């Protein structure tokens, strides 16, 4: 058996995203992080296989035979490193894997302008969207109460270029009641909060 | 390194279908995994090395061959809808202990294929109010009324593929939650600055791959039968 | 109401050999959208009705591909390239264009076959009935071909009449035979009061009847 | 498995009125829209009308308006037929057929299963339940008389439908009396008779009979 530290761990950007792993075989001597990205297929990222730390860019591996522990931090942790992690543990050349840990960097938003906007189809304009935009990683999204009224949840885009990162989620409904001023109703939304 | 082909591919209860896996590692160690929700990584069959195959952890509706050291195929005997999965197969060297694992076979089974839709996707052009806010225009597309949940979404500008400025959802939405052949909605988002959108030259697509039926499969409804294919939907920048 | 017609009513071949069925409408069967819902069902004997083609030339899955169909305007066709044993039934063509759905008067297909003997067969009342106070003389012939058959009964040698009823079951799916029972029906006073109780049949594959009999009463 | 189960045989007397009940199994009912086709004796087929279970839109045959009604119970998945003022006309075998078209499509125009049919007579006579008898038997030759019932129709299986290789169920005789007379026969190996056991089941829905006869040789 390999168990990891449970639940999504929120990690602000810059600090450090802690995973742990405890396996049961003592006589296990390879030990290895995998980085899954959703929707995406797990990737080797780390291997250890004596006492000590593994430094590899922003990761650092530490096994601990003795107290059968394995770990990683990743360091100045970006967003880009939302992912599920994955430890696996062996003794020779089967390979046995924890259920994972799944971690969610939330940007440093330095200069939120939080506003909610209507979008409009291209080919038709009785046809439209709610975007909340650029509010700071510290407002979170309450999923649709209502079956015909439609809200994903908080999503990051990085303007590389620019270094700018902006964090929004898209509402949308057929219902004749719905307006973009009611459709983040169950969401803790900014007092300040622009409604154009 | 390792290969799985289908990606995508969806089934009716019954049928047989067999998961390709190739790697030219020319390693001896072959593994096919499947990837749920509530219990991550199970070994469903292992091949140690050509001409040998055991058993997993869950081994039952699922066949392996390993004639030659390149190709270990995944056989489905029977579809049954607690095959819907992910598929992975995995490479080791079995002689360095490090295993690789394969793209990933994303599978439904279905009772029937009269619930598979192909989506509907549609551009919303960016807010005035957002414009003249922020100086930046951010594009969202919408991609709905889909089953299977076997999509891919990329954004085209001016003819290239696009990454910087986008984020889809992670996971799409079930637009009647209650249900388990409900259909599903997927979003994303592109943005740029607002003197990219405002130069009518500029052209933007959004582009849905959907995997479904094939071109053989029967088909008695009066709608089109809905086969693998792209739905688009285009916006062009505007000076306003 | 869209009428719809069908060339010819009944239609004998012989398996191996092609078949088809006309069918014709009163009006055209182009809808709105463009599709024409004009559709072939065939209804096995004591089943429901089954889909064969459906939209004029699109054949139902499982359907064997010896069925197609074809046509346009108000003259549409259903074409069996081999006929089976198994295809004997009634085919209907349908419409449902335009409300009410209407189908034509229905085509027997009836399948030739080799001239077969019926098994002829006697049972006398049984003990429970006789209870009662009436008997019942049953004479089964099994599995002959054709369905022309005649069924004579005799008690004492005495020809009867008036007092029997019979029925002959649908041609068979799998060797085109069709059945016969003969229910010969007196009160139990009478019924004890003779002997031989006889029914005597007559048949193309027999060249002499077959009479079939016991003693009792 | 999609099956669709209709409410047993009725009679009824003329001026009176019959629901037919028809349950969905093994497909979302709310899906696909039942129509009801009815076929009187030796006769063709008749559509009446169509319900569309999600929004209760009906569709109906002029020739029946203001008679009947198609109702739904999408609770037990249940789709209804009545039929009002009965006339002698009206004695038929009543089908509900599924519309091949799921969600909204018009494939919904032609069908694709069928309930088994539900058997309704117009009639002022009194319903009465069949007395069942044996007929004792290379091969041998048993049955069993299934005599005078009313109204049609009757349903025989041999060893609880286990045995259907040689059964020939004929088609009911009207007596004198006005009632129906049957027989159901199966040829079977002779070398067989002391071995295994021959039973018939026979079902009159319409007064609740149901008998199990042992067949035995005399
Ligand atoms: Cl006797
Ligand atoms: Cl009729
Ligand atoms: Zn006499
Ligand atoms: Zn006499
Ligand atoms: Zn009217």
């Amino acid at each position: 058996e390999v168990e990891q530290n449970s639940g999504p761990l929120s990690v602000p950007e810059g600090a450090i995203a802690s995973l742990n792993c405890t396996y049961s075989d003592r006589g296990s001597q390879s030990f290895f992080w995998y980085r899954q990205y959703s929707g995406k297929s797990p990737e080797l990222i780390m291997s250890i296989y004596s006492n000590g730390d593994k430094e590899d860019g922003r990761f650092t591996a530490q096994l601990n035979k003795a107290s059968q522990y394995v770990s990683l931090l990743i360091r100045d942790s970006q967003p880009s490193d939302s992912a599920t992690y994955l430890c696996a543990v062996t003794t020779d050349s089967k390979l046995q894997f924890g259920a994972g840990t799944q971690v969610v960097v939330t940007p440093d938003i330095q200069n939120p302008d939080p506003a909610v906007y209507q979008l409009r189809d291209s080919k038709s304009s009785d046809k439209s969207v709610c975007l909340f935009t650029d509010f700071d990683s510290q407002t979170n999204v309450s999923q649709s109460k209502d079956s015909d009224v439609y809200i994903t949840d908080k999503c990051v885009l990085d303007m590389r270029s620019m270094d700018f990162k902006s964090n929004s989620a898209v509402a949308w409904s057929n219902k004749s009641d719905f307006a973009c001023a009611n459709a983040f109703n169950n969401s803790i939304i900014p007092e300040d909060t622009f409604f154009p | 390194g390792v290969t799985q082909t289908p990606k995508f591919q969806v089934l009716k209860t019954g049928q047989s279908m067999t998961l390709q896996c190739a790697q030219d590692m020319n390693h001896e160690y072959m593994s096919w995994y499947r990837q749920d929700p509530g219990m991550g990584l199970r070994l469903i069959h292992y091949s140690v090395g050509a001409g040998i195959t055991d058993q997993g952890e869950v081994p039952n509706g699922y066949n392996v061959s390993r004639s030659t050291t390149e190709d270990f195929p995944l056989r489905l005997l029977s579809a049954a809808p607690s095959q819907t999965s992910v598929y992975f197969c995995a490479s080791r060297p079995g002689l360095r202990p490090e295993q690789y694992f394969g793209p990933g076979t994303r599978l439904t089974v279905t009772e029937d294929l009269k619930n598979v839709f192909p989506p509907e996707v549609a551009v919303f052009e960016p807010s005035e109010a957002e414009i003249s806010h922020t100086q930046k225009a951010t594009l969202v597309c919408l991609a709905t009324g889909f089953y299977p949940d076997h999509v891919e979404l990329s954004w085209w500008v001016n003819g290239k593929e696009v990454h910087s400025g986008v984020c889809t959802d992670p996971q799409p939405l079930k637009e009647q939650p209650a249900l388990n052949d409900s259909r599903y909605a997927l979003s994303s988002r592109l943005r740029v600055s607002a003197t990219f959108w405002q130069d009518p030259r500029n052209h933007f697509r959004c582009q849905v791959q959907f995997y479904g039926l094939s071109e053989n499969d029967e088909w008695t409804q009066d709608r089109a039968k809905p086969v693998t294919q792209i739905v688009s939907a285009e916006a062009w920048g505007r000076a306003d | 109401d869209i009428v719809m017609t069908q060339s010819p009513l009944s239609l004998p071949v012989t398996p191996g050999e092609p078949a088809s069925i006309s069918c014709r409408s009163s009006q055209r069967l182009v809808h709105s959208n463009g599709n024409t819902y004009l559709h072939w069902y065939l209804q096995k004997p004591g089943q429901s009705p089954r889909l064969l083609i459906y939209r004029v030339s699109n054949r139902f899955p499982g359907v064997p591909d010896r069925f197609s169909g074809s046509g346009s305007g108000t003259d549409f066709t259903l074409k069996i390239s081999r006929v089976e044993a198994e295809d004997v039934g009634v085919y209907y063509c349908s419409q449902s264009t335009h409300v009410p759905y209407t189908f034509g008067q229905g085509t027997k297909l009836e399948i030739k076959r080799t001239v077969a003997a019926p098994s002829v067969f006697i049972f006398p009342p049984s003990d429970e009935q006789l209870k009662s106070g009436t008997a019942s003389v049953v004479c089964l012939l099994n599995n002959f071909y054709p369905r022309e058959a005649k069924v004579q009964w005799k008690v004492d040698n005495a020809l009867q009449s008036g007092n029997s009823q019979e029925s002959v079951t649908e041609q068979d799916s799998k060797d085109s035979t069709y059945s016969l029972s003969s229910t010969l029906t007196l009160s139990k006073a009478d019924y004890e009061k003779h002997k031989v109780y006889a029914c005597e049949v007559t048949h193309q594959g027999l060249s002499s009847p077959v009479t079939k009999s016991f003693n009792r009463g | 498995q999609v099956q669709l189960v209709q409410s047993g045989a009725e009679v009824k007397k003329p001026g009176a009125s019959v629901k037919v009940s028809c349950k969905a199994s093994g497909y979302t009912f709310t899906g696909y829209v039942m129509h009801w086709v009815r076929q009187a004796p030796g006769q063709g087929l008749e559509w009446m009308g169509f319900i569309n279970p999600y929004n209760d839109d009906i569709q109906s045959n002029e020739r029946f308006r203001g008679r009947v009604t198609m109702t739904r119970d999408t609770s037990i998945s249940t789709a209804y037929m009545e039929l009002s003022r009965l006339r002698s006309d009206d004695t038929a075998v009543y089908y509900c057929a599924r519309g091949a078209g799921y969600n909204f499509d018009g494939a919904y125009r032609f069908f694709d299963f069928w309930g088994q049919g539900t058997m309704v007579t117009v009639s002022s006579a009194s319903t009465k339940g069949p007395s069942v008898f044996p007929l004792a038997p290379g091969t041998a030759a048993l049955g069993c008389l299934v005599k005078d019932y009313f109204p049609e129709p009757v349903t025989v299986s041999w060893n609880s439908g286990a045995l259907t290789s040689g059964v020939h169920t004929f088609p009911a005789v009207l007596q004198s009396s006005g009632l129906y007379s049957l027989s159901s026969v199966v040829t079977v190996p002779s070398s067989s008779l002391g071995t295994q056991t021959y039973i018939c089941n026979v079902n009159h829905k319409p007064s609740n009979t149901k008998v199990d006869k042992k067949v035995e040789p005399k």
